[PDB]
């Protein structure tokens, strides 16, 4: 489960 | 003049950094990126050498855009009544380091070493210019695939660099250090080095080490891929719980895993063209 991470 | 000098293309993306569009400068077809942000949505402000109220991001990009470097440079900016527009370098062809890693999985150490060195130089450049990025992560690194060159993006969480404590932060929690999580306090370099530790693990394992606060503060680094002992040691050093136990930029670039780095064109010929 790989993913982006917003600020 | 604004929409005369630059022909505007497709939206590249949007989020906490505003809306960013593909563009071409009309006087010389230079590929660029056009980033809009509403004044209503800007949380942080500064003052230019002219002495004018501008988003902090413009202040920081102007400090780092002198000379060539591993940073994406600010070519220009306009103010609008309800927004600011920044014109920025755009490589072509390009991919961000987050997608590159998703497509290719864990990187080979030689390639991870080349990338990570380039990011370390780019960050050193920032620090030398009095800028602290505060959001170093794979998603804020673009790869110029032809030249094998990494460029930093998104200075919207950044600050002026200083040696006293920071009590504000709003970059990416999963790349933020345990002293942020536990005390809402951190110092610039030591926090940067933590983020770089997370980034290196991301490069060599295929994903970041920690998703949850409890994992960040536990500082246990389980390696999910085969990674050399030297690289594991560097990463664990960057991810020391106590800030003062982390390495300096010099200790990192002098670490044995960091030696014999490929050149950017070599990195392209070997790992990117084929
Ligand atoms: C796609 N995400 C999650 C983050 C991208 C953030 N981002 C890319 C860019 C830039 C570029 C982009 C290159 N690919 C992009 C995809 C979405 C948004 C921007 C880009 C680029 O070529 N030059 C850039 O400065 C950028 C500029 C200002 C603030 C944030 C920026």
């Amino acid at each position: 489960k790989r993913r982006r991470h917003p600020s | 003049p604004l929409e005369s000098q630059y022909q505007v293309g497709p939206l590249l993306g949007s989020g906490g950094f505003g809306s960013v569009y593909s563009g071409i400068r009309v006087s010389d077809n230079l590929p660029v990126a056009i980033k809009h942000v509403e004044k209503d949505r800007i949380s942080d402000w500064g003052e230019l050498p002219n002495g004018t109220r501008v988003p902090m991001e413009v202040v920081l990009l102007k400090k780092v855009s002198s000379g060539f470097s591993g940073v994406i440079r600010l070519l220009d900016w306009f103010e609008r009544p309800d927004s600011f527009v920044l014109i920025l370098e755009r490589p072509e062809p390009v991919q961000d380091l987050f997608d590159f890693i998703t497509e290719r999985g864990a990187l080979q150490e030689e390639l991870a070493r080349s990338f990570f060195w380039q990011v370390l130089e780019a960050v050193r450049h920032c620090h030398n210019c009095g800028v602290l990025h505060r959001d170093i992560k794979d998603e804020n690194i673009l790869i110029d695939l032809n030249r094998g060159e990494l460029k930093l993006i998104d200075f919207g969480s950044g600050a002026l660099l200083k040696d006293t404590v920071y009590t504000d932060f709003d970059g990416t929690r999963v790349y933020s250090p345990p002293e942020w999580i536990r005390y809402h306090r951190y110092h610039g370099r030591s926090a940067a080095v933590w983020s770089l530790g997370i980034l290196l693990y991301d490069m060599v394992c295929g994903d970041i080490p920690f998703e949850h606060d409890e994992e960040i503060i536990g500082g246990q680094v389980f390696f999910r891929q085969r990674v050399s002992s030297e690289c594991q040691h560097l990463i664990r050093w960057c991810l020391a719980l106590r800030p003062s136990d982390r390495p300096t930029f010099e200790e990192i670039q002098n670490h044995p895993w960091m030696q014999d780095v490929l050149l950017p064109q070599e990195t392209a010929e070997i790992h990117l063209h084929s």
